[PDB]
RNA sequence: AAGGUAAGUAU
């Protein structure tokens, strides 16, 4: 949370999905208080260094930064979103909302997954990738 | 007699490894190898493995340098 | 406009804002003194901090990892499938002698 | 003393054979491995925030949870104890408007 | 995650970060292993910490050890009881255990 | 056990059994698993040394 | 009544200097200031006790470099440093710390110590098992007196005659006694109903929570 | 009420 990267206006955030052109940029639009966006982050600066060769993770405080919340729909507590080469990326992850993850998920290799399946998709040249595991149910037994 | 042995190692220790190994001559004259087993008794292993009984164990193992050691 | 329809909110809200927001406080302060804050439970060794010189603060040692190359990025791990000698195996049971 | 090289065909003072030979076959290519980990250490990024950033962080973060810092105990959220700008809803249509509504703020 | 976050927010404060703050980093790298070296039942003691430091790390230790086991206890009776929970919360209770 | 005992081939072919029980499901094996297997079907190969 | 027989055998006379640390994040002008303010300074307060708790050090929480897993220990006139004006408690509290510096005043005939185990921490009850280094035989407590009222009790030094140790988890304990023969000198342990001949010098090597002491 | 949006180029 407080060591990932953090974009302080709208347009650090473009400037941010503009600059990569090999690596998807993960940006969690959220608030470093938020109990959900704390769990999410420090999954996110657990994998933040096994995911430098093809992901870079940014934070943004949508209060700070409430740019993108129209467009984005970022009304939920945490979001996690992917683009690549200037283009947002969804996934199927099976809860009905492909455009992000608006959850905070516990395993950090679910993650790590997520990321990488994300990346073969859109240098494949796709806009939606399937991800690995199906989240329409918690498999809570 | 001994001041460098008794600089490097207490002068218990050296003692007790110059009266076991016959004398200074005697002890100068014997390998670097076999000093470290002088006064090792054959502890007998009571069920236990032999590792926990700690074998060619001597003076110079007991002595207060190399006891200040973590065990590995 | 919007003015007029937030302060009328708040005034109905003003029914028992008082009553309900220093109920709140003797709970808070009820919860506390069983569970104290956590920046509470440092405040000690945090004031102990200021006799940290700098020279001090300069001298704290960078954290390395004690496990070596084959641990800390060991190779690939092969799956390889099993012998065909244990389908043989299997395959031999289950053959029965005549007598 | 003086030694002649079983590596170069050439004399060489006796004090400097331990390192002559221990430099004298030094693989080339252990160079070209050290170059090409180096080139790739520069050309590295910053992972995780700088010093400053961090401690930024961790007071606007502070500044918010007062159920961990602080003395007094507001919400979760909460920071105790005009203007409002104007944002693309993300449509075609309404690109116009909004840019002009950006441009007709400033001062 | 408020524990590590408090430790370190008071730890940065008192740092006269002025001329040092890319120590920062490496002090959550010490909050990790000497947590580590809890977890691990090895001992734990950096030549090169300074005193009052080392005794806040020890305390974030020991309330966070505290905080663990009894954790790692809630959620074993719960899985006993027969609470429905993840996968990976049994992986990491049983870790704990 | 004696070096010449009248049994001592079927006690180690029924222990190289027990050790090839937890491999009878078919599965992918790894390095020590099959590390492991080496060293059964070396010792059954060769059952005096 | 002021002296029943509890008050002449048991209670004794301690003065407590209550000061009140001033909150960190404060300016350090606004810090002296308010030290100025006297409302952050020390005020002498006195008491009386039945018997004096003694605060332990936390368990080292790591394996020693060399003897892992070794006991912790500490020395009586270690744990003793309490009561006396150079050494200082932070008391801390959920609304401000404190610091609070005793200093006996009268030492009663029979002192009891309450060594401080079952602390609970912010999660459950765990006990401090460091392993107090006492003697049984001979003491002095003169240097943990004021200096104006060291005139006043000419007797400092205390024996050990009884001894409460705590064996177990803090969860379910069991409760042993080792009382001191007046008559023979020996040292008895009773556990109920067990009754066995404990040696003087293995009385210190225990758990101990509560000592009686008499100062003869 | 949902967990049932193919994605991609082109105007």
């Amino acid at each position: 949370s407080y060591m990932l990267p953090h974009l302080h206006n709208g347009w650090q955030v473009d400037q941010a999905i503009l600059s990569e052109e090999d690596r998807v940029v993960v940006i969690r639009f959220g608030h470093d208080w938020d109990p959900t966006c704390m769990k999410m982050d420090e999954v996110l600066y657990s994998i933040a260094e096994k995911v430098k060769n093809f992901a870079v993770i940014y934070l943004v405080d949508i209060t700070e930064v409430p740019d993108f919340n129209k467009m984005y729909e970022l009304y939920d507590p945490c979001t996690v979103m992917f683009f690549f080469r200037n283009k947002h990326i969804m996934i199927d992850l099976g809860t009905g909302n492909n455009n992000k993850i608006n959850w905070a998920m516990e395993d950090k290799q679910e993650m790590v997954d997520i990321i990488e399946t994300v990346y073969r998709g859109a240098r494949k040249g796709r806009g939606l990738v399937v991800s690995p595991k199906d989240y329409s149910t918690k498999y809570r037994y | 007699i001994a001041p460098n042995l008794s600089i490097i190692i207490g002068a218990s220790t050296a003692a007790k490894i110059m009266g076991v190994a016959g004398g200074l001559t005697n002890l100068s004259k014997m390998p670097a190898c076999n000093i470290m087993l002088l006064g090792a008794q054959r502890k007998t292993l009571s069920g236990f493995s032999s590792t926990s009984v700690l074998p060619h164990t001597g003076y110079i193992y007991h002595s207060d340098i190399v006891q200040s050691l973590p065990p590995d | 406009a919007d003015a007029i329809y937030a302060a009328l909110d708040k005034r109905m809200d003003e029914r028992r804002k008082e009553r309900r927001e220093q109920r709140e406080k003797e709970e808070i302060e009820k919860y506390r003194m069983e569970r104290p804050k956590i920046q509470q439970q440092f405040s000690d060794l945090k004031r102990k901090l200021a006799e940290v010189t700098e020279e001090e603060w300069l001298s704290i040692p960078e954290v390395g990892d004690a496990r070596n190359k084959r641990q800390r990025n060991p190779r690939y791990e092969k799956l390889t499938p099993v012998p065909d000698s244990f389908f043989a195996k299997h395959l031999q049971t289950g053959e029965n002698h005549t007598s | 003393e003086y030694l002649v090289s079983p590596i170069t065909g050439e004399k060489i003072p006796a004090s400097k054979m331990q390192e002559h030979m221990r430099i004298g076959l030094l693989d080339p290519r252990w160079l070209e491995q050290r170059d090409r980990s180096i080139r790739e250490k520069q050309s590295d990024d910053e992972v995780y925030a700088p010093g400053l950033d961090i401690e930024s962080s961790l007071k606007q973060l502070a500044e918010r949870r007062t159920d961990i810092f602080g003395v007094e105990e507001t919400a979760i959220g909460k920071k105790i104890g005009p203007e409002e700008k104007v944002t693309w809803d993300g449509h075609s249509g309404s690109m116009a408007r909004t840019q002009q509504a950006a441009q007709a703020n400033i001062t | 995650l408020e524990l590590r976050a408090a430790v370190m927010h008071d730890i940065l404060d008192m740092m006269p970060e002025g001329i040092k703050q890319n120590k920062a980093r490496t002090i959550l790298q010490h909050l990790s292993e000497a947590w580590r070296c809890w977890k691990a039942n090895i001992p734990w003691k950096v030549p090169g910490l300074p005193t009052p430091i080392e005794n806040m790390i020890l305390r974030y230790v020991k309330a966070k050890a505290d905080w663990w086991t009894n954790t790692a206890h809630y959620n074993r009776e719960r899985i006993r009881r027969g609470a429905t929970v993840d996968k990976t919360v049994c992986k990491k209770n049983l870790g704990r255990l | 056990p004696p070096l010449s005992y009248k049994h001592d081939t079927k006690l180690l072919i029924l222990a190289l059994e027990r050790l090839k029980e937890a491999y009878s499901v078919k599965s992918r094996l790894n390095q020590s698993q099959r590390e492991e297997l080496g060293l059964i079907e070396q010792a059954y190969d060769n059952p005096h040394e | 009544k002021k002296k029943t027989i509890v008050t002449d055998v048991f209670q004794g006379s301690m003065r407590i200097f209550t000061k009140k640390l001033p909150h960190p994040d404060l300016p350090a002008e606004e810090k002296e200031q308010l030290l100025h303010n006297d409302e952050y300074q020390e005020t002498m307060v006195e008491s009386t006790f039945m018997y004096l708790t003694l605060d332990l050090p936390t368990a080292p929480l790591y394996k020693d470099e060399k003897e892992q897993l070794i006991i912790p220990q500490v020395p009586l006139f270690n744990i003793l440093a309490k009561f006396n004006g150079i050494t200082e408690k932070e008391y801390k509290t959920y609304k401000e710390n404190f610091l609070k510096r005793f200093q006996l005043t009268k030492l009663p005939p029979y002192l009891i110590f309450c060594i401080k185990r079952f602390t609970k921490n912010n999660f459950f009850v765990e006990k401090n098992p460091t392993i107090v280094n006492f003697p049984i035989t001979n003491v002095d407590l003169r240097e943990y007196l004021s200096e104006e009222v060291q005139a006043v009790h000419k007797n400092t030094t205390y024996d050990l005659i009884a001894n409460i140790v705590h064996d177990g988890k803090p969860s379910e304990g069991s409760y042993r006694i080792h009382v001191l023969h007046h008559g023979t000198g020996k040292w008895y342990e009773l556990q109920d109903l067990q009754v066995t001949d404990i040696l003087p010098q293995m009385i210190t090597l225990s758990e101990a929570y509560i000592q009686i002491w008499k100062r003869r």
